[PDB]
DNA sequence: TTTTCTATGACATTTGTCATAATTA
DNA sequence: ATAATTATGACAAATGTCATAGAAA
RNA sequence: UUUCUAUUUACGUUUUAGUACUCUGGAAACAGAAUCUACUAAAACAAGGCAAAAUGCCGUGUUUAUCUCGUCAACGUUGGCGAGAU
């Protein structure tokens, strides 16, 4: 039970009732120690142990990005979520499929980060078109994408989710 | 054959797995798994909001061209006239007084039509994303509207703002219908006009299809009148199937809701431990009728006992108690309290019918008018604005007077009550079905997931049934997941937990300094959950000694396991060697009780409520197993616990077995059904060792239902627990025994041999199911004579897109304003060399100057700029549909055009194939057919000749053997250049390159242009044999559909 | 306050006075700690920072340390290293 | 309405601090 | 001798676990 | 346990037309040019198929091995029925 970890707890902003619901200290207890009639030192092992397990979590934050795309008209809609922005775009070409993004957009990024002219490998709407070449090009150890570029992924992609909104929740 | 065997079911969300096991030998007849496309509730919500626009399209149109044949009929609109000039806002506001000339008012009127407006304001059905609400925007215009009309405020923000159109533009239809009338009055003092004529054109005008009115003649989704409208809403209940179900509020149905949570209350007290007949009534009046939210405090105070002999009762997901409240009743004692009404359970009911269909309040108003109650005029307009009554199907009125009846008598709950009074299904007779029929499955109230995965597993039974004969047992497991959004969440979730005890056991590694903990992971999750105390003795035990002497604790169970049937970590603890001992296969209350323990029941009872409280250590089922003072000896007690914790509870599992139950009891077939929790077959796994790896494909999911058979054998070779078989299918042991009878791995090697697990995977013929992605990307030509799609920039003073940036320093050329307008390319740049530091430079632009990048202009008074329109890539695949759009200077395509089916012809000793697209499948009335045209087009497009022998066609997912490797076709991936796209039929490919690390693309695309030596056609059954499939010479043209 | 770093404290061979001492706690306290007529549970956070701090200490091994020393010049150089400064 | 929010306190128990009295080699 | 160490207290002042108070929304 | 439907509004992707913009000839009336950027009307908004002045109607969802026998139906192929086989 680190003493800096339940400082930032008690500085948060969760409410000292809701904080008392899930470690099971007293919001009467927070609410002393927040307003200072309590010192943190004088506190016991054992609750200090509980509000330090439930700022563990908190600690750790792990973002999770939710993808709400919806088609031109605005009718029918499509919404992945993923831990990383990679994991979104593999949840969306397995729930939606691949052909709800624009032709060959993974393949695309990779070789322009990679720095290859795409017109070589004829793109095209339908995408690369010199499947020939763009073997070769895997062939040679490629430079990966840095789940930063995975949102560009989605937000090249008009051919049916064309509004693209992500909304990014941290806790 | 005949030969006697058991079934056993693993039910998932994307496969429904299938195991046959020798009654006798414990030996394996047959394995599978039947696969499909997993169900989301998406792809309806697709159709269905598709289907209510373009209904509100066609509606427009109607309403226009109704307009127009009314005002060709006066004269005022002619063929030869020229709409085209004519301004329509300035027109209507000229309207409103002086004259209009025959062709503005035609546009005028025209106009108002188009655009009719909001008529019940809140009957509004969207996202609030466009940060005004719709209430709030009428009511600003409202306010805004109080001496002008509507007209007069559009031109006003026409003027002034420079715009009309946006989310500024909502409006209400009584407006419309005021604007309308009086520049009619004006206008038809001028030109021939009659009373009919403006009655005609105000109907027309504010016409609107009620809720309750739906489609007009001829729909398949409609209806004829209100009683129809009724019967189509709420649907014929099938226990009972001339009755309609009833609503859910309703107060007959709350009160069955609220009756089933007070019999399920255990109270420890010298009378009954559950409630009888007069102090029920007793505790439903006075609580349920006195407080809007009852809590089990009340109850204790009311029955003047302590709160802390209540269990059993539902908690919410915050651990607060939850009860189910008269939500209906309390909603009319907070307008009136008066006693003519609260006491009628039939008026509560009606009212609660009305208030749940009939969403407009004036119809509400309107229904309670129609009904001779006692209600009076100015109670019935606040009742009507009641909310939040939105269930439509529920249980029958006359089926829930029954069941109220039987529980208000007796301390029975639901299950038992239908298993009583045997209420069978009958919206289908069961006796004249050759098989089980998938027909029930659609009324029990199942998501769409469930829904699908009952069906698949039924036709497997059924395909079973017809194969190897009829099942002596069937044991069915519907697995905990709800749908894939809720799997990764879990996923996700577990993975957190893993990690943060990971991180506790490596620090206790390096703070002992000893690796004992790599063992001790178990004892040490118990050790600060219990807080280092014996639970059964109270002494305070040190974690350092638990890794020096592991031998000193040891993980006792607190109920034994011949009848909690349960192995959490919920049912262990870290008791001491002569504790457990002791306390033998007893529950703790009479070891507690006994002197053998160093502490009393009533400080151990204290001491587990304020630690249960104290850092959410002790779970709500820990305490509840830790204070069970009920005998485990009576039978009732058995039963409940193998009810929670080996029996499914859950609606979707009942409904199923309900369902499969009722088939084989009118048949008169001695087939018993029988269900398995979800953590039991998980247990098993563990016990038997077979949790190797989850990622050998989709063989996991009949492994697994494999062992769920398997437990069947189990529970019939022993007599112990053969009277617990019979509670699941409708003595006392300690837990070595419990190890001696489930451990035992003997005969389960063959689980772990089999390799002949049959896979098939669900074919989707269906026509019509999409054909081109929706975005009419517009075209043009460049230098090359090539054609480009042209992708519009969107959003960009948006401060996360830095798309202009991007694209204007690595190419400028792209932008279509660097040739057609140069001048304004030339203030992007310098404001883009200016600020480029940051991520978008045009928001950094806005945040210091204040001004968006407006057009270059010589006065300065340029329009914004917020699309800017590119180039993009080159048009290779395209349904041109620029002919709807007529006179148009560039090609309007649209693109990826969805692939139906292939066929593959073998033409001069090489296989070629032409793709029927989606698009070339034309629909006239039932049948289906193939565009004959445009088959034959694309048939010379792939230059075959007219001889060419016709092999195969493949639909989605057909099996294909290309060249002797298997495979399932996906679709084709382009045409043009030949290729096919196929998937591994055992394990997904993005799985097989994780078990070989491989880092190859995810999808195997396949060429049959040449090098192709065979292309044959395999199909499998719904249980997965593979037979190879000799199709027909003619390729299909009529699908029946 | 790791509650297992204070309980190898208690459980070292290190005499209760003797931490007691270092630690600033009394004797008494951790004497009444041993003996169980206290529990660590309810000992104040800063009682319990003293004593983990103190812990902490003791788990300083297996450490190495060179020594790079340069004539005044910064030219000539000489280097040694150990396992102890010694 | 009503239902959680902070704040304040009651009470039984336990602290920290500051002592002793003893003990043994 | 003697010093460091080992057991129990006494007491002022806290603490955990329950409330309630009044408010706030 | 929460599906299946129902009516409606504003948007929105696109073309044409008009008014602003940009440019040239040029004193320019204007003539054009360019179709780029904003508005504004009208039209199309899954390919299409019925219907026939109608508060009009269907088209992205459920159900799906294939071959066969016969039975029946739509209409020869599809059904549906049944009974097999692979």
């Amino acid at each position: 039970s680190m003493r800096k970890t339940i400082e930032r707890l008690l500085n948060s902003e969760l409410s000292s009732n809701s904080i008392a619901v899930r470690t099971g200290v007293s919001q009467a207890v927070i609410s002393k120690l927040r307003n200072g009639k309590k010192e943190l030192g004088n506190l016991t092992l054992n609750s200090a142990e509980k509000l330090f397990e439930y700022q563990k979590e908190m600690e750790k934050v792990d973002t999770w990005i939710v993808y709400r795309g919806r088609t031109a008209d605005m009718n029918k809609s499509y919404i992945a979520e993923g831990s990383t922005y990679e994991e979104v775009y593999n949840n969306f070409v397995d729930k939606y499929g691949y052909d709800v993004l624009d032709e060959d957009i993974y393949e695309i990024q990779l070789l322009k980060k990679n720095g290859e002219n795409l017109d070589d490998y004829d793109v095209d709407s339908d995408g690369i078109n010199n499947y020939d070449k763009l073997d070769e090009f895997r062939e040679s150890d490629y430079v990966d994408l840095e789940d930063y570029d995975y949102r560009e992924l989605f937000e090249n992609s008009s051919s049916q989710v064309y509004y693209h909104e992500f909304e990014i929740t941290h806790e | 054959m005949k030969r006697n065997y058991i079934l056993g079911l693993d039910i998932g969300i994307t496969s429904v797995g299938y195991g046959i096991i020798d009654y006798e030998t414990r030996d394996v007849i047959d394995a599978g798994v039947r696969l499909f496309k997993e169900a989301n509730v998406e792809n309806n919500e697709g159709r269905r909001s598709k289907r209510g626009a373009r209904r509100l399209k066609r509606r427009r149109r109607h309403r226009i061209q109704r307009v127009k044949k009314l005002l060709f009929d006066y004269n005022l609109l002619t063929d030869h006239s020229e709409l085209s000039g004519i301004n329509p806002y300035e027109a209507r506001v000229k309207g409103l007084s002086q004259k209009l000339s025959e062709e503005e008012f035609s546009a005028a009127l025209l106009h108002l039509a188009k655009r009719r407006g909001v008529h019940n304001v809140n009957e509004v059905e969207e996202d609030t994303g466009n940060e005004l609400s719709t209430k709030e925007q009428i009511s600003r215009n409202s306010k805004a509207l109080e001496e002008k009309y509507v007209a007069e405020l559009q031109l006003e923000r026409l003027k002034k703002d420079g715009e009309v159109r946006g989310s500024i533009n909502r409006f209400k239809t009584s407006d419309y219908v005021k604007e309308a009338k009086q520049l009619l009055k004006v206008q038809k003092a001028y030109h021939q006009l009659d009373q009919s004529f403006i009655d005609t054109y105000i109907d027309l005008l504010e016409t609107r299809r009620t809720y309750y009115e739906g489609p007009g003649e001829g729909s398949p989704f409609g209806w004829k009148d209100i009683k129809e409208w009724y019967e189509m809403l709420m649907g014929h209940c099938t226990y009972f199937p001339e009755e309609l179900r009833s609503v859910k509020y309703a107060y007959n149905a709350d009160l069955y809701n609220a009756l089933n949570d007070l019999n399920n209350l255990v109270i420890t007290r010298d009378e009954n431990e559950k409630l009888e007949y007069y102090e029920k009534f007793q505790i439903i009046e006075n609580v349920f009728k006195q407080k809007k939210k009852p809590t089990l405090k009340q109850i204790a105070k009311e029955i003047l006992v302590n709160e802390e002999d209540i269990k059993g009762y539902r908690v919410t997901s915050t651990g607060k108690p939850e009860f189910t409240n008269l939500k209906v009743y309390h909603d009319i004692k907070d307008i009136t309290a008066r006693k003519e009404i609260i006491e009628n359970a039939e008026l509560l009911d009606q009212i609660a019918k009305i208030l749940t269909i009939y969403q407009s309040s004036e119809d509400i108003q309107e229904e309670l008018t129609n009904l001779n109650s006692e209600l009076t005029q100015e109670e019935i307009e606040q009742i009507s604005n009641l909310k939040g009554y939105t269930g439509t199907h529920n249980l029958s009125l006359k089926a829930i007077n029954l069941i109220l009846d039987e529980l208000w008598h007796t301390n029975d709950n639901q299950i038992a009550i239908f298993n009583r009074l045997k209420l069978v299904p009958k919206k289908v007779d069961l006796s004249q079905q050759k098989e089980i029929p998938t027909t029930l499955v659609d009324d029990f109230i199942l998501s769409p997931v469930v829904k699908r995965s009952f069906i698949q597993s039924i036709k497997v039974i059924n395909a079973i049934i017809k194969k190897y004969g009829l099942p002596n047992d069937i044991i069915i497991e519907l697995a905990r997941e709800k749908n894939s959004k809720d799997a990764q969440k879990m996923i996700n979730e577990m993975q957190k937990r893993n990690r943060q005890t990971n991180e506790r056991i490596e620090e206790i590694i390096r703070t002992t300094g000893k690796e004992n903990a790599k063992y001790l992971i178990e004892k040490i999750k118990l050790h600060d959950m219990q807080e280092g105390k014996c639970l059964y003795s109270l002494e305070a035990i040190p974690l350092e000694d638990l890794l020096n002497n592991p031998f000193n604790y040891e993980v006792d169970h607190i109920i034994p396991r011949s009848v909690s049937f349960d192995n959490s970590f919920n049912n262990k603890v870290l008791v001491k060697q002569e504790e457990n001992s002791k306390k033998g296969n007893r529950t703790p209350f009479q070891y507690l009780s006994s002197s053998d323990s160093k502490i009393s029941y009533e400080t151990f009872k204290k001491h587990i409520l304020n630690l249960a409280k104290g850092k959410g250590r002790i779970s709500k089922t820990k305490k509840e197993y830790l204070l069970e003072e009920r005998d485990i000896n009576r039978f009732s007690v058995q039963k409940d616990f193998i009810n929670r914790n080996l029996v499914d509870t859950r609606y979707a599992t009942r409904g199923l077995m309900n369902l499969l139950r009722s088939y084989f009891r009118v048949n008169n077939l001695d087939v018993k059904v029988k269900s398995i929790n979800g953590g039991f077959t998980s247990f098993l796994r563990r016990k038997w060792k077979f949790k190797k790896e989850r990622n050998k494909g989709y063989k996991h999911h009949a492994e697994d239902a494999l062992i769920i058979a398997n437990a069947d054998f189990i529970f019939k070779e022993w007599k112990k627990l053969d009277k617990a078989k019979k509670v699941m299918e409708n003595e006392i042991e300690t837990e070595q025994e419990y190890k001696e009878i489930f451990i035992t791995p003997h005969q389960i090697k063959h689980i772990k041999d089999f390799k002949d697990y049959k896979y098939s995977h669900r074919v989707d013929k269906k026509p019509n199911r999409e054909l081109i992605n929706d975005t009419l990307y517009s075209t043009r030509k460049d230098d090359k004579g090539n054609t480009l799609i042209v992708n519009n920039l969107n959003g960009l003073y948006d401060k996360d897109n830095d798309k202009l940036k991007k694209l204007i320093n690595k190419s400028p050329e792209k932008l279509l304003m660097y040739h057609h307008d140069p001048q304004t390319y030339q203030k992007l740049k310098l404001i883009m060399e200016q600020y480029g530091d940051e991520k978008n430079p045009l928001y950094k632009y806005y945040e210091e100057t204040g001004n968006y990048l407006t057009k270059y202009s010589k006065k300065d008074n340029g329009p914004v700029i917020k699309k800017i329109k590119y180039y993009g890539n080159k048009l290779n695949a395209h349904l041109d549909i620029t002919d709807d759009y007529p006179n148009s200077r560039n090609k309007v395509v649209k693109l990826s055009l969805k692939p139906y089916r292939f066929d593959v012809y073998l033409d001069n000793g090489v296989y070629k194939f032409v793709t029927v697209k989606n698009l070339d499948v034309i629909k006239k009335e039932n049948y289906y057919e193939v565009n004959s045209k445009c088959y034959e087009e694309a048939k010379k497009l792939k230059k075959i000749s007219n001889q060419a022998e016709f092999i195969a066609s493949f639909y989605n997912n057909d099996l294909i053997k290309i060249n002797g490797e298997l495979y399932r076709v996906i679709g084709v991936n382009n045409d043009l250049l030949n290729r096919i796209e196929v998937n591994m039929i055992d394990i997904t490919y993005r799985e097989y390159l994780e078990n070989m690390n491989d880092k190859r693309p995810p999808r195997i695309i396949k060429t049959i242009a040449s090098k192709t030596q065979s292309i044959k056609k395999y199909s499998t059954d719904i249980l997965g044999n593979l037979y190879e499939v000799k199709s027909k010479k003619h390729p299909q043209i009529i699908k029946k559909g």
